[PDB]
């Protein structure tokens, strides 16, 4: 009945433009009050924007004057035009239905506005070696977007993995770690490789982790 | 024979602002200077007239609005304002020639728990009209469904009670307001 | 520019155990003018409280919250293995409307001294000209940890970058792995990498180290 589904979400560069659209179903957009909600990476929600019921609409202050929010009533949908985006503008947006400038009572689903300058990269895979239970695993390092999927022996290994979540490096490319803990009794009777894959470039890499000398 | 200002702001009942009241000011020889010299009042704000030289001017028809809205709120009494109570409520016109009085009322209108009494309009489909009024309590139908004068889901009432409790900060304490307006 | 504390940033309990959440603000709420939000991890913010009191729709009976004027609180009577998820308070007695950072309500579990392991940078990225060492901390608890990497018995800060897992959803502990970053040529100029690991299950500081070149 009642949902709200974003989408035009996507990789934009710095300065550049983008529309974010909100799907209404069960409600009427021209007929509420219509915040938009955006949640950066690991911190907190923060209001952005509101159109009330009769059209009035106002703006946090970081974005004043660069947002725009509005609506469509022939197709019951939600707008938000961004301009000279930046970097502090990247996070998760929301569109959802406050009651009347007050709190949000039903939510979306979110849509991810990422804005970086960097270019479509593949990664670079390189083994953790078990020196002399022991631990081995592989550093992704220097991709850029996310994700990349990682697996051990093609999905085979799944026990005491631990892929750690991405970190984005000051050069702007993302660098990840995965490891796996295993008997140090088969580190000579089983291979261990792990299959990473990289959609956004058509990249991907097995590399096979065993000990030095 | 002096006008009857005290009848409007020494009321003792003041209206919610959804239902803001009217009174007709005329035949009368009005002497504005009593007002502007009272320092009782917080806002004394004049449009398209001077505060001071008042009283050398003359009108057709002088009217006297009155209600009660919270403090943070009086900054929407004025021309070309948006915001609740502009948009739904009181609507002055962009080109209002007249005065915004208001005064600080948290001794009259606040009680221990809470004085709900006070109203104001939370839902509307447009905005209003300059000095529209718009006294309406028909569920307010938000979602794709009829409502048929049952609240629920998407069928809210359109009024909110504001809860002025005297605890609260000065934002959120209940302001009494007139306004006047000069037919040239 | 009301400002909304919440305490404490993290919650540990177990299935059962009464959680209680609190949210001071800088200046006085007006009205009870306070919202609660849940944020199960990967899912949109859900309203749980709204007025400080009333309870959203649909919402368990578990959740209550109270208070006025300038501290909140949100109270689960008898915590759910669904209710272990960050909880957002927000404001709309002034404007702008602000939220709080969030609380993290944890799984508590005995104390977990964490397995740490160093990996030498792969001569196979010795090419690239960049080094990266990593100091993995396997299955922990609490979350509190601190890694210092020591090159030569110096102190490094602000080269390195450590990330950690989500509480496992077996043993409930943590995970984390700390990358310090140098060049091939300064990784070169020096011999003993370490990193030190403070944990509240050690006794006594752990040091796992390796010398250049496996020596
Ligand atoms: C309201 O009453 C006081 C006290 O009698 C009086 O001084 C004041 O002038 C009155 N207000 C008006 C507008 O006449």
């Amino acid at each position: 009945q009642v949902q709200l589904v974003e989408s035009g979400g996507g990789l934009i560069q710095p300065g550049g433009s983008l529309r974010l659209s909100c799907a209404a179903s069960g409600f009427i957009v021209s007929s509420n009050y219509m915040s938009w909600v955006r949640q950066a990476p690991g911190k907190g929600l923060e209001w952005v924007s509101v159109i009330y019921s009769g059209g009035s609409t106002f703006y946090a202050d970081s974005v004043k004057g660069r947002f725009t929010i509005s609506r469509d009533n022939s197709k019951n949908t939600l707008y938000l035009q961004m301009n000279s985006l930046r970097a502090e503008d990247t996070a998760v947006y929301y569109c959802a239905r406050d009651y009347g400038d007050y709190y949000f009572d039903y939510w979306g689903q979110g849509t991810l506005v990422t804005v970086s300058s960097a270019s479509t990269k593949g990664p670079s895979v390189f083994p953790l070696a078990p020196s002399s239970t022991a631990a081995l695993g592989c550093l992704v390092k220097d991709y850029f977007p996310e994700p990349v999927t990682v697996s051990w022996n093609s999905g085979a290994l799944t026990s005491g993995v631990h892929t750690f979540p991405a970190v984005l490096q000051s050069s702007g490319l993302y660098s990840l770690s995965s490891v796996v803990t295993v008997p140090s009794s088969s580190l000579g009777t089983q291979t261990y490789i792990c299959n990473v894959n990289h959609k956004p470039s058509n990249t991907k890499v097995d590399k096979r982790v065993e000990p030095k000398s | 024979n002096l006008c009857p200002f005290g009848e409007v702001f020494n009321a003792t009942r003041f209206a919610s602002v959804y239902a803001w009241n009217r009174k007709r000011i005329s035949n009368c020889v009005a002497d504005y200077s009593v007002l502007y010299n009272s320092a009782s009042f917080s806002t004394f704000k004049c449009y398209g007239v001077s505060p001071t030289k008042l009283n050398d001017l003359c009108f057709t028809n002088v009217y006297a609005d009155s209600f009660v809205i919270r403090g943070d709120e009086v900054r929407q009494i004025a021309p070309g304002q948006t915001g609740k109570i502009a948009d739904y409520n009181y609507k002055l016109p962009d080109d209002f020639t007249g005065c915004v009085i208001a005064w600080n009322s948290n001794n009259l209108d606040s009680k221990v728990g809470g004085n709900y009494n006070y109203l104001y309009r939370l839902f509307r489909k447009s905005n209003l009209k300059p000095f529209e009024r718009d006294i309406s309590t028909e569920i307010y139908q938000a979602g794709s469904t009829p409502c048929n004068g049952v609240e629920g889901f998407n069928c809210y009432f359109p009024l909110q009670s504001y809860g002025f409790q005297p605890t609260n900060g000065v934002g959120y304490q209940p302001y009494r307001v007139v306004v006047l307006s000069f037919e040239l | 520019e009301i400002v909304l504390t919440q305490s404490p940033g993290t919650l540990s309990l177990s299935p059962g155990e009464r959680a209680t959440l609190s949210c001071r603000a800088s200046q006085s709420v007006s009205s009870s003018y306070l919202a609660w939000y849940q944020q199960k991890p990967g899912q949109a913010p859900r309203l749980l409280i709204y007025g400080a009191s009333s309870r959203a729709t649909g919402i368990p009976d578990r959740f209550s919250g109270s208070g006025s004027g300038t501290d909140f609180t949100l109270t689960i009577s008898r915590l759910e293995p669904e209710d272990f998820a960050v909880y957002y308070c927000q404001q709309y007695g002034s404007s702008p409307r602000t939220f709080g950072q969030g609380t993290k309500v944890e799984i508590k579990r005995t104390v977990a001294a964490p397995s740490v392991f160093i990996f030498p940078p792969s001569d196979e990225q010795l090419k690239s000209g960049t080094a990266s060492v990593v100091c993995l901390l396997n299955n922990f608890y609490p979350r509190e940890a601190k890694v210092q990497w020591k090159v030569d018995n110096a102190l490094q800060s602000g080269n390195s970058q450590e990330s950690v897992t989500e509480q496992d959803s077996k043993d409930s502990t943590y995970s984390l792995s700390s990358t310090l970053t140098l060049s091939k040529a300064d990784y070169e100029k020096h011999k003993v990498y370490a990193c030190e690991v403070t944990h509240q299950g050690l006794s006594s500081p752990v040091t796992k180290s390796f010398n250049r070149g496996e020596c």
